[PDB]
């Protein structure tokens, strides 16, 4: 299969 | 056909743990009168098999007895989502007409043979979600007709072959979950048709090739979670088709390139978790399409440019954990689609802008550990869409009941370490989804609104270090979902309500430094999760109830600075997990029960300033006790 | 962060009918604002108070990613599975309370690296095996309890276990 990679959002307080 | 079918039938014989319900039951007759029409997963041309589609067939075996010599005309091979184990034979490169090669999601190990490079007609190569180790052969660069190469989720090592520049037709390069090393080949920047480059989650060192400015067709550049270093090349701005740029979790240094403004299509920029320094370029306000802007966890300095007001479609602005300073420009919250505004761990000053929740869609606002001052803007009071609010560690001012409105979707709020005055409004009860109300170290006066207890969903309540007056009602039982109750350091008076008995999920109780005045509830014997209880600096005026010893799970229990009298019940020996005990500054009489020698968990004791007598029992805690732990008693031997 | 992702691994391997782990929001920088989790001034997790939470599931080897974790309270639940030897990576450590569960398998010999350990209670479980010699080298173990468990072998008094009472080894089928 194939798919892109998703840059996951940064953290948070 | 007959030679092909019989060879496939021989390969099928290799398969292990195969059930009679398998789809390969159709492989019975080797004659073309059933091979090319009724055999599952095969399709022919001019009577010869050109197509082998066995995705998700549950086959378990190896490619060791695969009929390489018997299947010349194979052009489509998809053997993904099966239980094939072993290596990728160099014979795979013998399929001259092969165009599609998919061995993804398997149990393959070993290296990728360079013979795959002589698959001149190959268009797509899928070797995904396997455990192939080694370096990518330089000979892969021979696949001039390839358009997509996906080898991610593997154990690949070594550098990316610089011969990949020869893959001019490549549009999609997916190699992310791997251990590729060394610098990125500059030739990669010269792929004309490349659209998606995903080199993230690797061990890539070195600078980002300045040649990347030539990729005018690339829309996605994922290279996060690497060891990239140097500065972001300013030629990246020439990547005018870029939609999503992610270099987060790297070792990049230097300032943000001002040339990022030229990319008018950029909607997602993730630069966080790096070492970029300097000031934010005012040209970042010109990134018209920007939706998700994240530059957190860096060493940026200086003020935020007022040009950020031109970001009319911004939704996430992540600037937290930096060294920015100065006032907040009103243009930061100009966006009506802003939903998350994270600014904690910074050196900002001044007031909040009145545009704070202009669009009425702000969800998460974060301002911890800064030097903000002044009141809360009227736009924030009426902003009903708040979810997480964090004002901690500032110098905010104003009447707490006049500052905040109602928030039906509020979940977490922390206004600690500020200068809010006034009494608590009963509006907080309408925040029926609130689970953490934390307002410690402020100047709030008055009493606790009775409606606060009708907030059944509260799990943590912290009003400590304030000037709250009044007494806790027996309605305190209404919040039984609570586990942290911090009401210490206040002017709460009256007796401690017996309704604390029914808060069974309670873990941490702090009622100390208050004016509670009557005896401890003798009904407090049903807190199976309480490991902390501080009741110090109060006016409780009778003997310690025996029901306290029935809470097995205490670790710390402070009853100091009180008017407690009577004898220390020997049943405290039941507290097998007790580590700390402070009964100082009381009028307790009698002898310290010698059964305290059997409390092995106890480490710290303080019995000073009391009216006890007799020799102390011998345990680890009493031995290491300093002379202060026995001061002001009557006849302690 | 690292500690928060580690605790997030636990959150996904446990069934939570009582919504106890609800506050465990993975998208936060640290898990220090979560309930039942307490941190020190460095924002390192030092306590996990999950006793009597009706949590069913299996333990997770990511539990060894909490260097400063001092108190681990998973007692009184329906947790199944084995004890992952990776909890020996908890350099600073005081209390392991896993009693009153349905755990099985042996007792990992890696717990002998937790030289700061004071209290270890694993009673009322389905544990089987023999007590490692390594547990005698901690020298700080004060309270020990392996009752109501089908172990085998003799009670190892190697020095440290000399101070303990047969109540610690009752109903153990040791000798
Ligand atoms: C790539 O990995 C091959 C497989 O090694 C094992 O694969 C899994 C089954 C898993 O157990 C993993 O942990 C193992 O590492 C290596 O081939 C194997 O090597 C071992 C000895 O290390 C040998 O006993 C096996 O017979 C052999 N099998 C096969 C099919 O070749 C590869 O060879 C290694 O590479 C050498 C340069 C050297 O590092 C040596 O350790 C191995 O022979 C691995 N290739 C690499 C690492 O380049
Ligand atoms: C702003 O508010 C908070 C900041 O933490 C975020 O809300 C939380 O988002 C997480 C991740 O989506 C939610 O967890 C998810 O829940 C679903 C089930 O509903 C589950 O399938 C996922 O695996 C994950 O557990 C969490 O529920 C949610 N909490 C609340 C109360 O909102 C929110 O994402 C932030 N919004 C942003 C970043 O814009
Ligand atoms: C705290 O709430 C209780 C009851 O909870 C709510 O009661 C209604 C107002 C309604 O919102 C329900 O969905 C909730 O369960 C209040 O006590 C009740 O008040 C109503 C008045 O409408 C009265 O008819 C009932 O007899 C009262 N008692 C009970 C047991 O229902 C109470 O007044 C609230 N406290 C404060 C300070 O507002
Ligand atoms: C299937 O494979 C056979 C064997 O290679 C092909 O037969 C050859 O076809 C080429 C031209 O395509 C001829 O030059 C050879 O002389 C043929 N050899 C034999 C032994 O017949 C056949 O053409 C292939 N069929 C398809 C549809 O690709
Ligand atoms: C190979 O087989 C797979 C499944 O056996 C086919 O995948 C299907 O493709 C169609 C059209 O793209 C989709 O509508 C289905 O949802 C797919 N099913 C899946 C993914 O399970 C695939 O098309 C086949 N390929 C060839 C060339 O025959
Ligand atoms: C913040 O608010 C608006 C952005 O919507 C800007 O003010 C004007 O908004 C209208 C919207 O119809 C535009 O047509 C104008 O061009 C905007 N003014 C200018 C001078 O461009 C405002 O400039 C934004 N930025 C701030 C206040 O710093
Ligand atoms: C319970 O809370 C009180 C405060 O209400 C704590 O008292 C502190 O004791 C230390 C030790 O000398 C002093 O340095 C602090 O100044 C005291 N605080 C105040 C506000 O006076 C007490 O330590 C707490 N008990 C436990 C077990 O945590
Ligand atoms: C982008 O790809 C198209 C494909 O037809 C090509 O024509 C065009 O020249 C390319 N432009 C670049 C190099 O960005
Ligand atoms: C790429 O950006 C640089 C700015 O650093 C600029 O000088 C150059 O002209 C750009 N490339 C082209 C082809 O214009
Ligand atoms: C808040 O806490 C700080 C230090 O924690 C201390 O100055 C005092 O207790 C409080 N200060 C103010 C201004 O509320």
């Amino acid at each position: 299969e194939s798919s892109s990679s998703h840059s996951e959002r940064a953290g948070g307080r | 056909t007959v030679e092909e079918a019989n060879a496939l039938l021989k390969w099928k014989s290799t398969f292990t743990n195969q059930t009679s319900s398998s789809k390969l039951s159709s492989w019975v007759n080797p004659n073309t009168s059933s091979f090319c029409t009724s055999w599952y997963g095969v399709a022919c041309s001019l009577g010869s098999i050109i197509r082998l589609n066995l995705t998700n067939t549950g086959i378990e075996g190896t490619f060791e007895d695969f009929p390489f010599s018997s299947l010349p005309n194979l052009t489509f091979v998809d053997l993904s989502m099966n239980r094939f184990s072993g290596t990728i034979s160099p014979e795979w490169g013998r399929f001259s007409k092969l165009e599609y090669f998919d061995l993804s999601i398997n149990q393959l190990v070993g290296e990728i043979p360079p013979e795959l490079g002589k698959l001149s007609n190959l268009d797509t190569l899928h070797l995904v979600e396997n455990k192939l180790n080694g370096s990518i052969p330089s000979e892969i660069g021979r696949l001039t007709k390839v358009t997509e190469i996906a080898i991610y989720d593997n154990l690949l090592t070594g550098p990316i072959p610089s011969s990949f520049g020869n893959l001019t037709k490549l549009v999609n390069l997916y190699l992310f979950i791997n251990s590729l090393s060394g610098s990125i080949p500059s030739e990669i920047g010269n792929l004309p048709n490349l659209r998606e480059l995903c080199l993230d989650r690797n061990n890539l060192t070195g600078k980002i090739p300045s040649s990347f400015g030539n990729l005018k067709n690339v829309t996605l550049l994922n290279m996060f979670e690497n060891q990239l270093s140097g500065e972001i090349p300013p030629e990246i701005g020439n990547m005018t088709a870029l939609d999503t740029l992610s270099l987060h979790t790297n070792k990049l240094t230097g300032p943000i390139p001002s040339t990022l403004g030229n990319i008018k299509t950029l909607a997602v920029l993730h630069l966080y978790l790096n070492q970029l320094n300097g000031s934010i370029p005012p040209e970042l306000g010109e990134m018209e399409s920007m939706i998700d802007l994240e530059i957190s966890e860096n060493k940026l300095t200086g003020p935020v440019p007022d040009s950020f007001g031109k970001l009319t479609a911004l939704e996430w602005l992540f600037l937290r954990d930096n060294q920015l300073s100065g006032p907040i420009p009103p243009g930061i919250a100009n966006s009506t689609e802003l939903t998350v505004l994270q600014l904690d761990t910074n050196n900002f000053t001044g007031f909040l802008p009145d545009t704070i929740c202009r669009g009425g869609k702000l969800e998460n606002l974060t301002l911890d550990d800064n030097h903000f001052e002044g009141p809360v803007p009227k736009s924030l009071r009426d902003c009903k869409s708040l979810i997480r609010v964090r004002f901690k560690g500032n110098s905010f001012s104003g009447d707490i009941s006049e500052a905040f409105g109602v928030y039906p979707t509020l979940n977490f709020i922390d206004l600690s370490n500020n200068n809010f005055h006034g009494q608590l409004s009963a509006n907080w009860e309408q925040s029926q989804k609130l689970v953490a109300f934390i307002l410690s170290n402020n100047s709030i006066t008055g009493a606790i609104p009775p409606e606060i207890w009708n907030m059944t969903q509260l799990s943590q309540l912290d009003l400590s270090s304030n000037r709250i007056t009044g007494e806790l009602p027996e309605s305190i039982s209404n919040i039984n979902r609570i586990s942290k109750l911090q009401l210490n350091g206040n002017r709460l008076s009256g007796k401690i309500p017996s309704g604390i008995r029914l808060l069974t999920n309670l873990e941490y109780l702090d009622l100390s430094s208050n004016r509670f005045s009557f005896e401890i509830p003798p009904t407090l014997n049903n807190l199976p999760r309480l490991y902390y209880m501080n009741l110090s600096r109060n006016d409780l005026d009778q003997t310690i109830p025996e029901g306290l010893t029935k809470l097995s799970q205490l670790q710390m229990l402070d009853l100091s600075y009180n008017q407690l009298d009577g004898e220390i019940s020997s049943q405290f020996r039941s507290l097998q997990n007790l580590e700390r005990l402070d009964l100082s500054h009381n009028n307790l009489s009698g002898q310290i029960p010698p059964s305290f020698k059997d409390m092995l968990a106890l480490t710290h004791v303080d019995v000073s300033h009391n009216n006890l007598q007799g020799p102390i029992p011998d345990n680890a805690a009493f031995r290491n006790a300093p002379p202060d732990a026995f001061e002001g008693n009557k006849d302690l031997c | 962060n690292a500690e928060g992702d580690a605790l997030s691994a636990l959150k996904n391997s446990l069934a939570d009918p009582n919504k106890v782990l609800q506050s465990w929001d993975a998208t936060l920088v640290t898990p220090c604002t979560w309930f039942h989790v307490t941190c020190n001034s460095d924002n390192s997790v030092t306590r996990v108070d999950l006793g009597n939470a009706n949590l069913s599931g299996q333990l997770v080897m990511q539990l060894g990613q909490l260097p400063n974790l001092q108190y681990l309270e998973l007692y009184s639940n329906n947790i199944t599975g084995t004890i992952p030897e990776q909890l020996g990576n908890l350099t600073e450590l005081v209390s392991l309370d896993l009693y009153l569960n349905n755990l099985s398998g042996p007792i990992p010999s890696t717990l002998g690296r937790l030289k700061k350990l004071r209290f270890l209670r694993l009673n009322n479980n389905s544990l089987s095996g023999e007590i490692p010699r390594s547990l005698t080298a901690v020298l700080t173990l004060q309270v020990l309890d392996l009752s109501n468990n089908p172990l085998t072998g003799d009670i190892p008094v190697n020095g440290s276990f000399s101070l303990f009472t047969p109540i610690s080894f009752a109903n153990t089928k040791l000798t």
